[PDB]
């Protein structure tokens, strides 16, 4: 009766003849497109889109990603996509590429973990950035 | 065909008995890993496969017709084994068989 749960944080917070005229199980027809092939292609296309989870904050508040410049991230990421397409095609060079395009695209920016939401750079994580700011105010009991 | 050729006699001779004949698997059967077992362990080093059945699924489509790209890729791993693990033993065995008689191979 209980349906399971997929994503939980573990922390929890002499009989009438029944032979019927006309029912026979046999296969005389082969599907022209191919049921297996079309089903495999549909399964491949069925997948949902990738979770682009860059620059998004954490529960603590630190932004996630790699400390790289935005345009460098865009270029390397397009190159990775081209390599992935090449592997999908199973050739040394993919016919369809995202890096040999003749169009100049130097202004392209892709989301990375370099920039905070406020507009600064995560040279120091936001948690520590708050930590020293708060610890700059201390007061102990007199000796 | 070997069984049929074994039971052939016309004069007081035997044409081709179950002897003087070397089977195709017999060249590679006498090794600690056989050639069949050696090529069974080929899914290692190939991305996306972890077992022999997975390899067979990956290299053969639903039509049971070989996929040209995948099989061509797999031959690049098959060939070094057949050119380094088989050939010297095959040469030695063939020379030994030729030495001790004239046989159909």
């Amino acid at each position: 009766k209980r349906i399971p749960r997929k994503t939980k944080g573990k922390s929890s917070g002499a009989n009438p003849a029944t032979a019927e005229p006309g029912t026979s199980n046999c296969e005389h027809y082969k599907a022209r497109p191919g049921i297996a092939s079309v089903q495999k292609a549909t399964e491949s296309a069925e997948l949902p889109m990738k979770n682009n989870d860059e620059g998004t904050p954490d529960k603590r508040g630190n932004t996630k990603g790699a400390l790289v410049n935005e345009h460098v991230e865009a270029r390397d990421e397009a190159d990775d996509a081209t390599k992935k397409q090449a592997k999908d095609t199973e050739k040394a060079k993919a016919q369809v590429t995202y890096s040999d395009t003749g169009i100049n695209n130097a202004n392209e920016l892709s989301r990375s973990g370099n920039v905070d939401n406020e507009g600064g750079s995560n040279q120091k994580p936001m948690s520590t950035r708050i930590a020293e700011a708060t610890s700059a105010i201390v007061s102990k009991h007199p000796a | 065909i070997m069984r049929v050729l074994d039971s052939i006699s016309v004069l007081g001779v035997k044409i081709m008995p179950r002897a003087h004949v070397v089977d195709s698997d017999e060249v590679g059967e006498q090794m600690e890993p056989t050639f069949e077992h050696a090529v069974m362990e080929i899914y290692k080093g190939i991305a996306g496969v972890d077992s022999l059945d997975d390899l067979t699924k990956w290299v053969l489509n639903s039509d049971l017709v070989p996929h040209d790209d995948r099989l061509g890729q797999l031959f690049q791993a098959f060939l070094p084994l057949a050119k380094d693990l088989l050939a010297p033993m095959a040469r030695q065995f063939y020379d030994n068989s030729m030495s001790e008689g004239r046989l159909l191979t």
